[PDB]
């Protein structure tokens, strides 16, 4: 099976620089054009460079003409992006993608995140957003956490470590003018199991090796 | 003082030493213009005919180096004849949109290839393009080249086109001039080529005496033979 | 550089109806080998985009027969047969035909599903985060259909601007509605400065604007 998988994201300071790799397998790497497309948070796809399968050929956007190598190794099975001088702009989700016989992108990777900003790693603070009548409607109540000024990218949310999953809605982070990041999770639990089920978000920020348990009590 | 018929004697050997090298149909060429020179009363007519040899020579081992075919300039493609053979069905529109310059129809490069009166096959167009850059990129070497393209378009992995390789050599002090003067004079095809969807390499070189013996675009043995015989030629009829 | 522009922008679909897409070049993009590089992709939402189709017509292996495209030159649609759930997700085209190769905008395909008024609820700041000097309440509407919706605060009735963000949640995949949160920050000097705090949800679904509120005392 075809499989491409990126590495080589994280954060950067703005000016600086920082190589991607795409790991290909499933196929004669070696013969076919790669290509790398990026994605900025809540936008659409942009595609950034080609490289043709013996190199000869090498097409850029112009966004990053000047600042992007995009080359291989074709006895390794692997892409490279250099990439240098970046910009805020260049913050994205990397992916690596192949026609396998085109210039189309039939097979793509995961991506990799990268974040271009120079405000500091930091877990995030988390408050209870406890249920009340304020917050029921009929047998039904909601409850939830506020996962404030964290950075970069992502923190994930979970309730009672995975086990509670319905109703279960954790909005996208919003990007804030301080350059963190806030977003909440809620949830939505039968008003007869507030005061005997307890409910703990948990959230997972991995850059920053930060785990936070909250419980969410009624006040 | 030498007479001339007495130069070509002392350069026997070197000449010879040419002659053996050269491809046959080159070789030949080259050594009818020696006794031109040798038979010449005039130094006018001894000048001229050493000029040709000098550039015959030179395209004959450039063939040798590149294990192309040598090609009788009688006997070179047009550009008329390479888009008839190789694109017959936008050779129409070649011919309406050179009206206005049907001198484009006649150009005749040193050497006319296609990828595979006939147009040579070359397995590979790109390869022949990188060789150039390469050693232009290497030992400075004067070179210009360019590609047809039509609009913006990419190149493609799921199709095959056909195209051509225009290719001008020459053996000339003033290389700079010459590479310069040959873009300049294909830039106006390469511009059709790009409107008819045609792809097309041009690639213009140009070597001179003084440029070091491992650096031409010949192999250094065909090097020392030109310039033992034609160049020292040239050095004797200006003497005497 | 060639613009692609995609029609609609979102397009709401009742399982099982078909569903047209429309991507119009700004300049041909048959190619002089005589292709037409013009492709169709999927991007479900939290994945990577899928190819769906290729040089206009040519359905990716593997990829559901409902799926096919159509076109020549400038003009080029793609067609859902008859949508299911699965298909929710950004439509893209794209082109290969020049360099820069360039994507359409997106159009986002969105199930159709009977009117769902939102819940409305409202959280005051906990004391925790009040202990560090800010005051974030957040005004929740959950489960609503179609996406439109108006959120506003108000403070002592007086509306508020400058200091709130909302965030949307992608339509559900079950029950395909949205959900969303608003949220407004004080400093905790502002926030005890006031009593009402208020959250007005305008909906097609509701009979009028409903405003939710507390008193920061009770
Ligand atoms: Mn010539
Ligand atoms: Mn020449």
């Amino acid at each position: 099976e075809v499989k491409l998988e990126e590495s080589g994201g994280g954060l950067v300071r703005p000016g600086g620089s920082r190589k991607l790799s795409c790991a290909a397998s499933g196929f004669t790497f070696s013969s076919y054009g790669m290509q790398w497309v990026r994605q900025a948070p809540e936008k659409g796809l942009e595609w950034v460079a080609y490289i043709s399968s013996g190199s000869r050929t090498i097409y850029y956007a112009d966004t990053v003409k000047g600042r992007f190598t995009i080359s291989r190794d074709n006895p390794k099975n692997t892409l490279f992006l250099q990439m240098t001088s970046l910009r805020s702009e260049d913050t994205a989700m990397y992916y690596c993608a192949t026609g396998y016989g085109g210039t189309w992108f039939a097979y793509w990777g995961q991506g990799t995140l990268v974040t271009v900003s120079a405000a500091s790693t930091k877990g995030p603070s988390v408050f209870p957003l406890a249920p009340s009548s304020k917050s029921t409607s009929g047998g039904t109540a909601a409850l939830g956490c506020l996962v404030k000024d964290y950075f970069p990218e992502p923190v994930t949310v979970s309730w009672n470590s995975g086990a509670l999953t319905s109703g279960v809605h954790t909005f996208p982070a919003v990007l804030q003018s301080s350059g963190l990041y806030s977003l909440s999770s809620v949830v939505t639990v039968p008003s007869s199991s507030l005061g005997t089920q307890t409910y703990i978000c948990n959230v997972n920020h991995k850059p920053s090796n930060t785990k936070v348990d909250k419980k969410v009590e009624p006040k | 003082k030498k007479p001339i018929a007495l130069i070509c004697a002392e350069l026997y050997k070197p000449f010879q030493d040419l002659f053996a090298a050269l491809p046959k149909d080159c070789s030949e060429e080259c050594q009818t213009l020696f006794e031109d020179i040798r038979n010449s009363e005039s130094h006018a007519s001894a000048w001229s005919s050493a000029l040709r040899i000098k550039g015959v020579a030179y395209e004959g081992f450039f063939s040798l180096t590149n294990s192309w075919r040598y090609i009788p300039e009688d006997l070179k493609p047009t550009l008329g004849m390479a888009i008839q053979t190789v694109f017959p069905d936008k050779f129409e529109k070649f011919l309406e949109r050179t009206h206005l310059h049907p001198e484009y129809r006649d150009f005749t490069p040193d050497y006319l290839m296609c990828r595979s009166i006939a147009v040579q096959e070359v397995s590979s167009v790109s390869a022949v393009v990188d060789r150039f850059k390469s050693k232009s990129s290497e030992k400075g070497r004067p070179i210009r080249q360019e590609e047809s393209r039509p609009k913006t378009e990419s190149m493609q992995e799921d199709i095959e086109v056909d195209e051509l390789l225009i290719v001008e050599v020459g053996y000339q002090t003033d290389i700079e001039g010459k590479v310069i003067s040959d873009i300049e004079k294909w830039k106006g095809v390469v511009n059709l080529m790009s409107h008819l969807g045609i792809k097309v390499n041009v690639l213009t070189c140009a070597d001179n005496s003084q440029t070091p013996r491992t650096d031409w675009w010949i192999d250094e043995k065909y090097v020392r033979l030109l310039l033992n015989s034609i160049s020292y030629l040239f050095k004797e009829l200006l003497e005497n | 550089q060639i613009v692609l522009s995609q029609s609609p922008l979102s397009l709401p679909v009742s399982l099982g109806d078909q569903a047209s897409i429309s991507c119009r070049s700004s300049q041909s993009l048959l190619h002089s080998n005589g292709n037409t590089y013009l492709h169709w992709y999927l991007q479900k939402p939290g994945q990577s985009p899928k190819l769906l189709i290729y040089k206009v017509s040519n359905r990716f292996s593997g990829v559901p027969d409902r799926f096919s495209g159509s076109g020549s030159g400038t003009d080029f649609t793609l067609k859902i047969s008859r949508v299911e759930a699965e298909d929710l997700g950004v439509y893209f085209c794209s082109q290969s035909t020049h360099v820069p190769y360039t994507f359409g905008g997106g159009t986002k395909l969105e199930i159709k599903r009977t009117v769902a008024a939102p819940s409305v609820f409202i959280f005051p700041p906990s004391d925790e985060q009040l202990k560090s000097g800010t005051a974030s309440v957040v005004c929740l509407l959950n489960n609503f259909y179609p996406r439109e919706a108006k959120v506003q605060w108000k403070v002592d009735n007086a509306l508020q601007s400058g200091n709130s963000q909302e965030s949307v949640t992608e339509q559900d995949s079950k029950d395909s509605t949205y959900s969303l949160s608003s949220t407004l920050t004080l400093s905790k000097a502002d926030y005890e400065k006031h009593k009402v705090y208020a959250c007005e949800v305008t909906h097609q679904g509701l009979s009028s604007p409903v405003t939710k509120s507390f008193n920061r005392g009770e």
